[PDB]
């Protein structure tokens, strides 16, 4: 339940990771608003996949895939990631 | 095009106007022999070693100083060439001393070499050799004058990279000697790479004295991790002990020197070292202990306190392997208090976009800035490769340099603007002159020191630095991708820790004590016993004995950057690897070994078991850890900006000093340096000259 | 110039001598350790120091060809004698 | 030029190219190049199928005679797809000649054995197999020759260290000699001895 | 040797002695060079 | 089709025929050699022995190097039966002499540094 | 004839290398650096493979460098970086390869030694 | 024969950088008319004329008139003590009121 850090990979100018970069570029800083205290480590993927990482309390860690995401689908995974939702 | 054709040895070879017949010669594998040409210095033409034939024109020419015409034909193995080379070796080796078997230099002479491929074999010199007295210029470089060729590299070498203008000749004639006609010190942090460009024994290493021979050295290409600057540099080991470092070339980081931190600071690996397990005995005395014991009883602590109650602080010397180790232990328990001692503000982005703490212009990318601003910093002695670069550029591409700070001498002129941090609000204002310099800029540069960021007001520094980088951007527009904000760090552990998720600074340590500390190297002080209650549980893993191992309760000793292959992220953001050179000495191990060995013993085992599955993990948890050459990244430059604007802390009225403030503060920085006994003999020469 | 070590053991010219605790002196046991009595740094310290009357003098070792390579030895700095870097003599000119 | 340069010999240089050309058109199957050195020795380098006829060719002729099997050995240079170089020595008493014949395989393509048309081959070739691993197909009696009974391996190859993998000892619980794992009390001492500057420039290779 | 004498040295051993080899004098070989790595000193005052 | 040429088996079926007819001639050569060298071990000992060292390269796919192997084994079993080796060679094959290694994680940590 | 083998080369069982120094060796494909000591270059021509370093101890007679691995002094060399790695590939180890590093062309200037204005202008020859 | 004077210098009581030398005011307004011949940006080439200036005024080149050359026209000493040693009209000795130069060369010989 206890959600620690979250973790964005996403590759720079695969087009399969296109939408996560509007996430960043467009809604990512309203998100650090709503969330000041939560870690959410925004890195950068080789040309394999984009992808979402989710650990929560004792170590416990799960990936969602991103590929060829829009920003709303982004943004709808992360929320339910945010909030007790799957 | 733009390009003509010449010839070497019949062969067509295209060209750019403006390149010398050496250049040309090299485009087709020909090595020309040389003396007093280097491709980092100025032309000299003096040493007439280079001397080349024209094909039609009778007299040899410098092939180091001489532009190629168009439709010349170089003739590198005709008879006037090979004549010529015989009696420039024969001049050479006329008064040169028969030293070779005292000489350091034996078998890497490049006067032995070429000697032995373009002289004679034989002597019909029948006089008397000249003899010149040594001279004194300092503990680190060695000076036998009589070995000396007068090819005058070290004296551009001091003049051009290093901004030093002690070196000169004096005399005229055959008794023209290479020196600085005084007993003066030649003080410098870029000092011993004169040993390395000189061609023969006369500057050689005084540390490395008589030691070994270059056939006897195995090799190994390694990373530096005395800076963040990471120099790619050659160990040198015989029988399983290092024995000296070079420098490894590397264009885009260090080009082909090294820092004297990083030359003559290896024998502190064999003086404080930790080699058995220590715990606690019934007197509260330090005593050996066999692994098996001192892991159970760190072990039985860690499975006693979960939580809040387990932190751990990272070292300057700290691998990113070892990192994520401790990050997975320690999130095992549902502990986050994983801390640096280097303080990196929080606010805002943070350590959430990259961007925020790299040097986004990178080093190579010095070389195109045409203003840069230098706030609270002292590059010479924080990255002295970095501070070459800028002198570099200064002096070639006509570079134009500011400082806020402490007026540091940087070997090269500056406009200095003050110390006051105020002065950087009146920048982003506008209302002082500096601010329309970096306007009309076509290519600005602000550098922040990592260190200006160590004092209260770190974060109010960050957002004024932030604010005038933005104010560039806006009002100049985007030029492309030119990542006019920098951060410059000096910590080779710190941009990993930054990476891997490590909470900056130690200040979440200092809110909430813990019952259970991991001195993951730990060194510098930061917290003792008295910021944490009694009855606390501190355990220092490391390589020497210094200010952090005697507090502890359980001693576990790791091994160092020379005797592990480990990753370190670069200043800039780069990632490399070192090479395991020597085995640790005695009981110590690789670090994330002694971490997985420790959770596999205290029950919560981590989930890799070689090297290949820990970087796996790395590349899990940051996948820019695993791509050991590459550079580039992403540019969120607004999201930080925006997020940096809602915290409006004050500045703080006191000037910025920089913790490094004369070259006596340069040479003990961290545990190894301060174990050598080659920089103890430098701090006291350069504080007494004598 | 041999010395003894605390424990009793011969020290040679290089400065080697076992520890109290090191077990390799078993080796020693019921039998000698090979120490060479004549120390070459004392040997050569005995050696008087050659007044030339040239600021430039020549050495190889005595014996002609079979000495060392034949070097030649700068004699302007008045605060030091000029040490051969084969043999270890030492020459200097009239001071004083 | 006289005194210490070793003198040429351009008479035997021309018999010898008139050689090579003679056996390269009547054999333009099998041969891919020919060469003479400087120092009058000819070379032929044919395609590993053309063993037997070439061999048979250059022992059978009138004008070739070459009679005697003077060596036969094998050359590992592993940056090759074909690792394996197989040189033949020939000696012709008719015409007071020499030859060398040199063909190619890699670990998994056997060479036919000449055993055949030398007798000598035999013991050769058994030798290639024990030091290379090169496999002869029809050879009559193909097995290790020089190494010890059970050996893994083969020494002569480049990536086969030094001292090997295994070394004997003799043990008195078992009463008897075993071998175990190679451990050295003074590791081999690899020496750099190559020069940074270049020694013959005639042997240049373009830079690419 | 009665007719042509050697040179005198200093340090030439002025007792012969003869292989020494089976007898408490024979000679011991052992490592001439000094330690390579110093391992640090604990305090001798307690921490706490 | 790749340029290569075969030793003796075309497929993988006459490879693999070709392995059996050597792990036949083996298994039957067991005893002879437990008699012949006079060894303190059993004929189960020897044959499980040889069924291990025939399984230790159950993992090849190529012919050319199931033939390789085959013709090694063959030339492994010549050596045997004409006492051109000796007992030393035979016993070699059980390593009675070398201690374990252990192969866990914490066992290799405290030894030493090899992985 | 041929049979049309279409599987990945594999000579490892055939090299009686033992398994422990296949899995666990990992081996450096690369260019040597050039000795910063002198500057000649003929010692970058080539590549190299080499192993990874094991350990060395002192021997308790006499104190010399004791080792255990057999592969400590193999040293092979290439022509191009492809032949070395089909090399570790088919003998079944694993490898990382470094990238040859050049020199940049540099933009050398005798007269630049007097500029007229610049700040090249050098103060001694 | 040869030269037996020494390039390098060791101090001594009476030549050592604390030794008193200074340029008198009219020494002072010389130096300034020899600077104004130069272009602007380059104050260097006025090293061998001051210099000698100095020489004239003290008779000699100690080190500390090499060290206040190099002050007054913004150089590093080093270069200073290049242009010193190297022309053989700098006397880096004190000298005897009336120099007595002998022509030797083979047209006078
Ligand atoms: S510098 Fe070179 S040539 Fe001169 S003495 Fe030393 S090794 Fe010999
Ligand atoms: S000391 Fe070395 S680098 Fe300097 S001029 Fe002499 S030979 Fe050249
Ligand atoms: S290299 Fe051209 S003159 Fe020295
Ligand atoms: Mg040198
Ligand atoms: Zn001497």
């Amino acid at each position: 339940l206890g959600l620690r850090e979250i973790r964005i990979h996403l590759c720079q100018r695969s087009p399969g990771s296109q939408g996560v970069r509007d996430f960043i570029e467009k809604r990512y800083v309203e998100l650090k608003k709503a969330n000041p205290d939560l870690p959410i480590l925004i890195r950068e993927c080789s040309d394999v996949q984009p992808k979402l990482w989710a650990r929560y309390a004792f170590g416990q860690e799960k990936n969602v895939s991103l590929n060829n995401f829009s920003a709303d689908q982004v943004t709808r995974t992360l929320e339910n990631v945010l909030s007790g939702k799957a | 095009s733009n390009l003509i054709e010449v010839f070497v040895d019949g062969q067509s070879v295209m060209v750019e106007p403006g390149t010398t017949v050496l250049q040309a010669c090299e485009k087709v594998g020909m090595q020309i022999p040389r003396f007093c040409y280097h491709e980092r210095l100025s032309v000299a033409g003096n040493c007439r070693m280079c001397l080349v034939e024209i094909e039609k024109a009778p007299k040899v020419v410098a092939a180091c100083a001489m532009p190629v015409m168009k439709g010349w034909n170089i003739l590198t193995n005709s008879e006037k060439s090979k004549k010529a080379r015989e009696g420039v070796m024969e001049f050479l080796l006329a008064n040169h001393p028969l030293d070779c078997p005292i000489c350091d230099q034996g078998g890497e002479c490049d006067l032995q070499d070429q000697s032995m491929m373009f002289g004679s074999d034989r002597s019909r010199f029948l006089e008397g050799k000249r003899a010149v007295e040594d001279k004194n210029i300092g503990p680190l470089v060695k000076t036998i004058m009589t070995r000396c060729i007068q090819c005058t590299r070290c004296i551009r070498f001091a003049s051009e990279i290093a901004g030093v203008d002690d070196l000169g000749t004096t005399g005229r004639g055959n008794d023209m000697q290479v020196g600085t006609y005084i007993e003066k010190m030649f003080m410098s942090e870029l000092s011993g790479n004169i040993i390395d460009i000189c061609p023969v024994g006369a500057l050689t290493s005084k540390p490395y004295a008589f030691t070994a021979r270059p056939w006897e050295t195995r090799k190994t290409e390694s990373i530096d991790v005395m800076d963040a600057v990471g120099s790619n540099i050659v160990v040198s080991t015989r029988t399983g002990e290092v024995m000296r470092i070079l420098p490894r070339m590397h264009e885009d980081i260090n080009e082909e020197w090294i820092s004297d931190k990083t030359r003559f600071a290896y024998d502190g690996l064999k003086r404080q070292r930790l080699t058995q397990p220590m715990i606690r005995n019934e007197k509260g005395l330090l005593t050996y202990t066999t692994w098996e014991d001192a892991l159970s009883r760190v072990a039985g602590m860690l499975q006693s306190f979960q939580g809040n109650d387990v932190a751990a602080i990272a070292g300057g010397l700290v691998d990113a392997e070892a990192l994520v180790a401790l990050k997975d232990l320690l999130n095992r328990v549902d502990s986050d208090s994983l801390c640096t001692e280097e303080v990196f503000p929080t606010a805002g982005a943070g350590t959430d976009l990259r961007s925020n703490y790299l040097l986004n212009t990178t080093i190579a990318g010095v070389e195109e800035a045409d203003v840069i601003l230098l706030v609270g910093t002292n590059p010479r002695f924080e990255a002295p490769l970095f501070n070459a670069r800028i002198r570099k550029s200064w002096l070639h591409n006509d570079l134009k340099v500011a400082l806020i700070g402490s007026p540091v001498d940087l070997t090269y002129r500056y406009d200095h603007l003050g110390d006051s941090p105020k002065i950087l609000q009146d920048i982003a204002s506008g209302n002082h002159p500096f601010s329309q310099i970096l306007k009309e800029a076509k290519k600005p540069m602000v550098v922040l020191g990592s260190s200006a960021l160590q004092r209260s007001d770190g974060t109010a520094i960050l957002a004024a630095v932030s604010n005038i980088a933005q104010n560039i951007r806006l009002s100049s527009g985007v030029t492309g991708d030119w990542k006019v904000m920098n951060i410059l760090h000096r910590i080779a552990s710190q941009v990993a820790a930054l990476d891997l998720g490590y909470k900056p600074g130690v200040e979440a340590i200092r809110k909430n004590p813990p019952k259970v500390l991991f001195l993951l190297g730990a060194d510098g002080g930061c917290i003792t016993r008295q910021d944490l209650p009694k009855d606390c549980f501190i355990i220092y893993q490391g390589h020497h004995g210094d200010v952090g191992a005697p507090m502890a309760d359980v001693i576990l000793p790791g091994a160092a950057y020379t005797e592990k292959s480990a990753t370190y992220v670069n200043t800039e953001g780069r990632a490399q690897q070192t090479k395991v050179a020597v085995t640790p000495p005695g009981l110590a191990r690789e670090d994330w070994k002694i971490i997985r060995a420790l959770s596999e013993i205290a029950g919560m085992t981590l989930p890799y078991d070689t090297l290949d599955q820990v970087r796996s993990r790395l590349e899990e948890v940051s996948p820019n850890l695993v791509r050991y050459d590459d550079v580039e990244g992403a540019n969120y430059f607004q999201q930080a900006n925006e997020l940096s604007k809602l915290v409006n802390q004050q500045l703080l009225a006191d000037p910025l000093v920089p913790p490094q403030l004369t070259i006596k503060d340069f040479y003990m920085t961290d545990s190894i340096s301060r174990a050598s006994q080659t920089m103890a003999k430098c701090v006291k020469a350069v504080t007494e000259g004598i | 110039g041999v010395r003894t070590s605390p424990t009793g053991e011969k020290v040679t010219h290089t400065g080697q001598a076992y520890d109290d605790g090191d077990y390799r002196r078993v080796r020693f046991s019921d039998r000698q350790k090979e120490v060479n009595e004549n120390f070459a740094i004392d040997l050569i310290a005995e050696q008087p120091v050659s007044e030339v009357g040239s600021r430039v003098i020549s050495c190889d070792g005595g014996g002609g060809a079979l000495g060392h390579p034949r070097v030649y030895i700068n004699l302007d700095k008045e605060t030091k004698t000029g040490t051969c870097g084969y043999c270890g003599l030492q020459f200097r000119q009239p001071h004083h | 030029t006289r005194p210490t340069i070793r003198p040429r010999n351009d008479v035997v240089h021309k018999q010898l190219s008139a050689f090579g050309q003679y056996v390269a058109e009547i054999l333009p199957k099998y041969v891919q190049q020919v060469q003479v050195s400087c120092f009058n020795e000819l070379e032929i380098f044919i395609h590993p199928d053309g063993v037997i006829p070439v061999l048979t060719f250059l022992r059978d002729h009138t004008n070739a005679q070459f009679k005697s099997l003077a060596d036969l050995t094998a050359v590992d240079v592993p940056t090759r797809q074909n690792r394996f170089e197989i040189v033949y020595n020939l000696l012709s008493l008719r015409f007071n000649s020499r030859i060398r014949v040199k063909t190619y395989t890699d670990e998994l393509t056997p060479i036919e054995s000449s055993v055949t048309v030398y007798k000598a081959a035999n013991w050769y070739e058994r030798e290639i197999w024990d030091m290379f691993g090169v496999f002869f197909a029809n050879h009559p009696d193909l097995r290790r020759i020089l190494t010890d009974y059970g050996f893994e391996g083969h020494p002569f190859r480049k990536d086969f260290p030094l001292s090997g993998y295994v070394e004997l000892r003799y043990d008195d619980e078992v009463k008897r000699v075993v071998a175990e794992p190679v451990e050295l009390a003074q590791e081999f001492r690899k020496f750099d001895l190559n020069s940074p500057w270049e020694a013959f420039p005639a042997y240049r290779q373009p830079p690419e | 040797p009665t007719t042509k004498p050697p040179t005198a040295r200093k340090y030439i051993w002025t007792n012969h002695k003869f292989n020494v080899s089976g007898t408490p004098q024979q000679y011991v070989p052992y490592s001439t060079t000094r330690k390579k790595i110093q391992e640090w000193v604990p305090p001798s005052t307690p921490y706490k | 089709g790749t340029s290569v040429k075969p030793i003796f088996s075309r497929d993988m079926n006459e490879a693999k025929r070709r392995v059996r007819e050597l792990y036949r001639a083996w298994y039957r050569e067991v005893p002879n050699t437990v008699h012949l060298f006079q060894l303190d071990i059993s004929v189960k000992q020897g044959r499980d022995k040889v069924r291990e060292m025939f399984m230790k390269n159950a993992h090849v796919t190529d012919p050319r190097v199931v033939d390789l192997l085959v013709i090694k084994g063959k030339m492994e079993l010549e050596e045997t039966i004409n006492v051109w080796k000796q007992r030393t060679h035979i016993m070699r094959f059980f390593h009675e002499t070398e201690a374990p290694r252990p192969t866990d994680f914490l066992s290799k940590f405290y030894v030493g540094h090899d992985p | 004839q041929l049979i049309a083998v279409d599987e990945k080369l594999d000579i490892t069982t055939l090299t009686g290398v033992p398994e422990e120094h296949i899995k666990t060796r990992k081996v450096r494909i690369f260019v040597p650096a050039r000795n910063n000591m002198q500057s000649g270059v003929n010692n970058t021509k080539k590549w190299k493979m080499e192993f990874d370093t094991r350990e060395r101890w002192e021997n308790p007679l006499m104190g010399w460098s004791s080792t255990a691995d057999p592969l400590s002094n193999l040293v092979l060399t290439f022509s191009t970086k492809e032949d070395a790695v089909a090399f570790a590939e088919k003998n079944g180890w694993s490898f990382d390869v470094e990238e040859r590093k050049v020199p940049k062309p540099k933009s050398k200037s005798y007269g630049a030694n007097f500029s007229w204005n610049k700040r090249t202008r050098v103060s001694t020859k | 024969g040869a030269g037996g004077a020494l390039f390098v210098h060791r101090d001594t009581p009476e030549n050592n950088p604390d030794t008193p030398f200074d340029f008198t005011p009219e020494n002072y307004k010389r130096i300034e008319a020899i600077v104004k011949n130069y272009p602007e940006g380059h104050k260097a080439a006025a090293v061998l004329p001051v210099l000698d200036l100095a020489q004239r005024q003290n008779g000699w080149l100690p080190i500390s008139a090499m060290n206040k050359v190099a002050e007054i026209l913004q150089v590093p000493p080093m270069r200073v003590y290049e242009v010193a040693t190297f022309y053989t009209m700098y006397n880096r000795k004190p000298v005897g009121k009336y120099h007595i130069q002998v022509c030797t060369t083979t047209p006078c010989m």
